[PDB]
């Protein structure tokens, strides 16, 4: 399972 | 659940305003699926329909966990938009409601809470502080108070690390001191975990907490994280190296005692790599970090010399992306103002003059001042050995005097004054 946030302020949850 | 695909807002509204918990559940899901969609979700319309308070209200329905989940995710995706959009979520009273869900016995619902608060806190200082005042930290940390982080679900843990990272984030004001004291131990623990996504976001958190005055830096360094940061500086994964480097670079903007900890931890041995790294921004932040080391004491400059980094600076000064060259100049000027004559001599034997002179062809008027200040410092070192002339010649050879004479007629005054001074004084 990959998925690096990077330094993101906000994250949208994809379907 | 196929019924809920691609509703209209007015149908979602119809569903939510029935006094039918299940109808409300389907409507909410349909709303989530709208806001989950990849392309231009109708966030502003959902807001305009007046749905947020209904959603928030659904967070409190213990008796019906699916609606809790769906409202969570819906709000989470509204809070993920613009500041105005996050504000609409906060204005519905979502914060206390989401904090209440942290202890939820359904892990997937707890995780959604975590994510929501993450988005809210990530907007900025005010909402970050507001999440803290509402008491989010005790429950977040309690969810990580386990013997081995590895027992937790991969995503759950990444989510929590990321949210905590947002509670450490932003800088006007910095987060409350007591909230940082409260978070750090868990953060330190996460920084030793083996999941690279967790490490990246821990390093980000640490990078945020070290982005400030020396006292902030100290509360991080006190916790003994510098050795582990240095180790992470050597990771293969760029999304780990990037924040690790930022944290180290921040720490060395502090006191020389604080810089020394990074030197002691082995940091300098990684710089040959970093100062050559193919990702331009790493090279930039590495050279930036070097400049705040060469800004230090002489015994610290020696450690830079002994690790063979001066040639790497000559290298970066000679050829790199311009913004990195700029930090290279700074690193040399800092070196040259605080160094010993022997250290500044070494700098010249490593071949600093020629590429330093080539950067006087730059159109950036601040770099020229940095460079010219370096020259003076280097002459000041040759003046103490009687070899000012040898250096003058050296600067002729590579066509430097040619460039200094033209800079005697630069528009900026600080420039042409430093130029004039040099020509007359040494040529």
């Amino acid at each position: 399972e990959a998925g690096m946030t990077l330094g993101a302020r906000k994250l949208k949850k994809l379907g | 659940n196929q019924g809920t695909v691609n509703w209209s807002v007015e149908d979602i509204v119809k569903g939510i305003n029935s006094n039918n918990l299940e109808s409300q559940l389907q409507a909410t899901q349909a709303a989530r699926k709208l806001l989950s969609r990849e392309k231009q979700p109708p966030i502003d319309n959902i807001i305009r329909a007046g749905l947020i308070p209904k959603f928030v209200s659904f967070l409190g329905k213990t008796d019906c966990s699916p609606i809790q989940f769906e409202s969570a995710w819906a709000l989470t995706n509204i809070a993920s938009g613009t500041s105005e959009q996050t504000k609409a979520v906060v204005d519905g009273g979502a914060i206390p409601a989401f904090i209440s869900l942290l202890a939820s016995p359904h892990a997937h619902i707890s995780e959604q809470a975590v994510w929501a608060l993450g988005n809210i806190a990530g907007d900025g200082s005010a909402f970050r502080d507001l999440v803290i005042k509402h008491g989010a930290i005790d429950p977040l940390l309690a969810l990580l108070a386990v013997p081995d982080l590895s027992t937790l679900a991969c995503g759950y843990l990444r989510n929590l690390t990321w949210t905590l990272s947002n509670l450490c984030r932003n800088k006007n004001p910095a987060p409350p001191l007591d909230a940082v004291e409260q978070i750090l131990p868990t953060l330190v623990r996460l920084l030793h975990h083996n999941d690279p996504e967790v490490l990246a976001d821990s390093c980000w958190a640490i990078s945020y907490l070290t982005d400030g005055p020396n006292e902030r830096i100290e509360m991080v360094v006190k916790k003994g994280v510098v050795p582990q940061l240095v180790k992470l500086l050597g990771a293969t994964e760029l999304p780990i190296v990037t924040p690790a480097l930022r944290a180290i670079g921040n720490i060395v903007t502090g006191t020389d005692e604080q810089t020394q900890k990074v030197i002691d931890a082995g940091a300098l041995a990684v710089f040959p790599s970093l100062l050559t790294n193919p990702k331009t921004n790493i090279q930039k932040e590495a050279t930036w970090t070097m400049s705040n080391i060469t800004a230090g004491r002489q015994d610290q400059i020696q450690q830079v010399v002994n690790h063979g980094l001066v040639p790497f600076l000559v290298g970066v000064l000679s050829k790199a992306d311009f913004k990195t060259q700029k930090e290279a100049a700074w690193a040399i000027t800092n070196y040259t103002s605080g160094g010993t004559v022997e250290q500044i001599v070494y700098l010249v034997h490593c071949g600093i003059i020629e590429p330093l002179m080539n950067l006087l062809s730059a159109k950036d008027t601040k770099i020229i001042q940095v460079i010219l200040d370096a020259i003076s410092n280097i002459f000041q070192a040759a003046e103490k050995l009687g070899e000012t002339e040898k250096l003058s010649i050296m600067i002729e050879e590579c066509g430097g005097l040619d460039k200094i004479e033209a800079l005697q007629r630069h528009e900026n005054e600080s420039v042409y004054k430093a130029s004039l001074n040099l020509i007359e004084k040494y040529f």
